[PDB]
């Protein structure tokens, strides 16, 4: 995951980027509204470096949406795993 | 500059074509030093006292020769089976003469903690102390094979020409100090 | 600078920043929860 | 758990193999134990259910036996072989919350 | 081998783990002991209220 | 590029369900409309390998897949998640495309997939004894670590070091020693984590003494937990032996757990000589059982004075006034003879060929 990239003319992340934190997922208490994305996710094409393609976890929906609370754990696998709790 | 401890060397290999047919067994029995026990391996091995060296004849007409000290004393003790073998009959002649291995080793008198260079130098120091006490170093430039241990000593081998030894000592030695 | 993580029950924090397995620094737990955001946000009485 | 395990058990408490006959394979008694999850360096800990439910992990117990066997010689056993995992039905017997 | 083999380097342990896990978890039941074959023998909890 | 006006401010956006491609520039669209699969088929899906698919896996010979079978088996009854078998059948795939492997013996082929499963498990960095692989492959410990150096420098591949402090903590998992069991008195029970704890700074002084580089670990490690334990109420464990430990927790000791301990008390002494009270008292090997936490808790300053009077292995510490004493110089090999008679004594005479021919008849 990677964190939001800045915009060089305002200085400030992009729209899409708005409620990202420093880590690239998002912040408990904002309000997140319909194609933003949650966690920006890039996974490797190896499917000489190895590239990688994004693919974020974008939020859909009708109405906007609260986060409540973010946690994180770790499988026996090292799998990393994010669970978001959204309010309304 | 050195720390005043130059590399010792204690075993040099050389080999040579005796260009001519020999009978392992006629060397085994006409000789007081050979020993012949082809049930076991098909050869007859050599030994004597100065230069302190162990030697091997083969029937296809070969002779290697390891234990001596340094190249020119392999040298002389192959030359030594050498006229052993012409007087007991066969018409060996010292052709090709060649050093294929010698070891070297040295010390620098002070404690090794194995693990930073091992964490500095993991692609090619191999270090592993379970099945062996000693870290094994192996370097490019000569081509030689390096023993590491915590006591400050070093063990080289894989080298034709005492220089090479020398060399390869030299450039390790920062690394040993830091 | 680093993000500051709280843990399952002693909420110590905790800092990772890095691939490190998720796991308290005191208790072996291994859930982790992100700190409140810094920004404000601006709601309706209503 | 308490006794249809043990009774399965019996039913099949012994086998043997039919080529090179003397050698056998005997069990002697079956256990279930109490929950637990496999820490990533080979050692467990107790969980409590609702860890389970966050992490996404199973909810289970391990099952040992104690085995009896042939190999040239006829003494040796051992104790505590694990053979599988249990899921555990809350508030049953053996589950933390009773 | 001639040397005498121990069954302990045999002990597997996945197929029962799996057999019931995976059981419990889809909903069938297949054995072919009684060549029986159920299904929607478990649901999820509902958490309506 | 837009069509109407060149421009590359093209951004690709969706209304309510349209998705589509605009000039955000101008207002053209240039891509709209697309071709999804649906979740009526989603059930039906299968897979095939792209091996299976380009026609491989039949060229597998009947040892080639006994072998993978053996790498999956021995993965799967140490209970490991799936990640680490398929890491191993991959390892052990590559490895089996070099001549001079797939020709070998049949213990070869074993303790390949046995030092496979190893390098595997070390690479994500959990600790594992080579004893009990050892213990688990029917090959001998001497030609698994020959073929274990030849397979790492036949494919050079990395190889993380064992690190201690995972080691101690599946190895205390391991005893009894902390269940009030029938076969063992309660008196013998105490906190595991303490009890860890205890061990662990024990270790790593240790480690941090020169007690640990280039010797087994596994003496050092128990000869820790052993002297943790005793510490933990030195009023009764100071009688007891560590050969009646190993009987209580059923653990095979190894024959140099005994030196290992000698050796760690003499550190002991080395560093109790450096405290005020503990240097007053004039303490010994066994009374010194009792302050064991004090010196810990003081470890650093300490042990930082105590180096500056290092450890080295002892039988080289018996002070050599002379240390590789250069030989002299005999680089001399003649002129082209030294000596001659020297072949008339290695040859053999007359009597002693009839001799030699009659001696192994
Ligand atoms: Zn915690
Ligand atoms: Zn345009």
């Amino acid at each position: 995951v990677m964190g939001p990239m800045l915009d060089a003319a305002t200085r400030k992340p992009i729209w899409r980027h708005e409620i990202l934190d420093a880590d690239g997922i998002c912040s408990p208490g904002e309000k997140v509204e319909n194609k933003q994305v949650l966690v920006n996710k890039s996974m490797p094409t190896v499917t000489q470096q190895p590239q990688y393609k994004d693919v974020p976890i974008t939020y859909k929906g009708a109405t906007d949406s609260y986060i409540e609370k973010v946690m994180i754990s770790s499988n026996a696998e090292d799998a990393f795993l994010i669970k978001m709790l959204l309010r309304q | 500059g050195p720390s005043g401890i130059v590399p010792q060397l204690q075993n040099i290999v050389s080999t040579v074509n005796l260009g001519c047919k020999l009978d392992l067994k006629t060397i085994a029995l006409r000789a007081r030093n050979a020993e012949y026990n082809p049930k076991r391996f098909a050869a007859v091995i050599m030994r004597i006292r100065e230069p302190r060296t162990t030697a091997l004849i083969f029937s296809s007409g070969k002779m290697v020769c390891t234990g001596a000290k340094s190249e020119e004393q392999s040298r002389l003790a192959a030359r030594k089976y050498a006229r052993v073998v012409q007087k007991l009959g066969f018409p060996a002649k010292f052709l090709d003469f060649k050093i294929q291995n010698m070891v070297g080793s040295c010390d620098v008198k002070f404690p090794i903690r194995l693990e930073g260079l091992v964490l500095t130098h993991q692609q090619f120091s191999s270090y592993e102390p379970e099945l062996f006490p000693g870290l094994i170093y192996r370097m490019i430039k000569p081509r030689i094979v390096l023993l590491i241990f915590v006591s400050g000593k070093v063990v080289l081998t894989g080298a034709k020409v005492r220089a090479e030894i020398y060399e390869a000592f030299e450039n390790i030695y920062p690394i040993l100090k830091g | 600078q680093p993000m500051i993580y709280i843990c399952g029950e002693c909420h110590t924090e905790n800092e990772i920043k890095s691939r490190d397995p998720i796991r308290c620094r005191e208790c072996g737990y291994r859930i982790m929860y992100k700190k409140r955001t810094k920004r404000l946000v601006v709601f309706d009485a209503r | 758990i308490n006794v249809e395990i043990k009774k399965i058990m019996k039913a099949n408490e012994k086998v043997t193999s039919d080529a090179d006959p003397m050698w056998y394979l005997k069990y002697l008694n079956i256990y279930v134990g109490l929950p637990d999850v496999e820490e990533s360096f080979n050692v467990t800990r107790p969980v409590s259910p609702h860890e389970c439910r966050l992490r996404d992990m199973t909810y289970s117990a391990p099952i040992t036996v104690d085995i009896e066997y042939t190999r040239g010689s006829q003494r040796i056993i051992r104790n505590a072989l694990p053979i599988g995992r249990m899921p555990i039905m809350l508030r049953s017997s053996n589950c933390v919350l009773t | 081998r001639a040397a005498q083999f121990d069954v302990v380097k045999h002990m597997r342990q996945d197929q029962i783990t799996n057999g019931m896990v995976n059981a419990i978890s889809t909903g069938n039941w297949s054995l072919k002991r009684f060549k029986m074959d159920r299904q929607g023998v478990t649901q999820v909890l509902s958490r309506l209220s | 590029r837009c069509p109407d006006c060149g421009s590359t401010e093209l951004v690709e956006d969706s209304h309510y369900s349209q998705s589509q491609l605009v000039c955000s520039d101008c207002g053209c669209v240039v891509t709209e409309g697309v071709l999804t699969t649906t979740f009526s088929d989603e059930g039906n899906l299968r897979e095939v390998t792209y091996s299976r698919s380009t026609g491989e896996n039949e060229q597998v010979s009947r040892s080639q897949q006994r072998g993978l079978r053996r790498v999956r088996d021995l993965c799967r009854v140490l209970q490991l998640p799936p990640t680490f078998e398929d890491t191993a059948v991959a390892y052990y795939q590559q490895a089996y495309r070099h001549s001079g492997i797939r020709a070998a013996r049949l213990q070869k082929k074993e303790v390949l997939v046995g030092c496979c499963v190893l390098i595997t498990c070390r690479q994500h960095n959990w600790p594992l004894t080579m004893g009990a692989i050892c213990t688990l492959l029917y090959a001998d410990l001497d030609v698994f670590s020959s073929t274990y150096m030849q397979i790492v420098k036949l494919l050079g591949l990395d190889v993380p070091s064992l690190c201690l402090a995972e080691l101690v903590k599946t190895y205390c998992s391991s005893f009894k020693l902390f269940q009030a069991s029938p076969s063992v008195p309660a008196k013998y029970v105490e906190d595991k984590e303490k009890m860890l704890s205890r061990t662990m700074q024990l270790v790593e002084l240790a480690n941090e003494t020169w007690l640990v580089t280039g010797r087994h670990p596994l003496p050092v490690i128990t000869a820790a937990t052993f002297l943790a334990w005793q510490s933990l109420q030195p009023a009764d464990r100071l009688s007891c032996s560590l050969a009646r430990f190993c009987k209580l927790a059923n653990v095979d000791l190894p024959y140099p757990a005994s030196s290992r301990l000698q050796e760690l008390l003499a550190v002991l002494l080395r560093m109790a000589e450096q405290l005020a009270w503990l240097r007053v008292l004039r303490l010994d090997k066994r009374s010194v059982v009792k302050h064991i936490g004090d010196l810990l808790q003081h470890r650093q300053s300490l042990v930082r004075s105590a180096f500056r009077d290092l450890l080295l292995p002892p039988c080289m510490l018996k002070s050599p006034k002379r240390i590789c004493p250069v030989p002299p110089v005999s680089t001399v090999t003649g002129d082209e003879n030294i000596s001659d008679s020297e072949i008339e004594q290695y040859l053999r005479t007359p009597q002693e060929v009839r001799d030699f021919q009659r001696a192994q008849a």
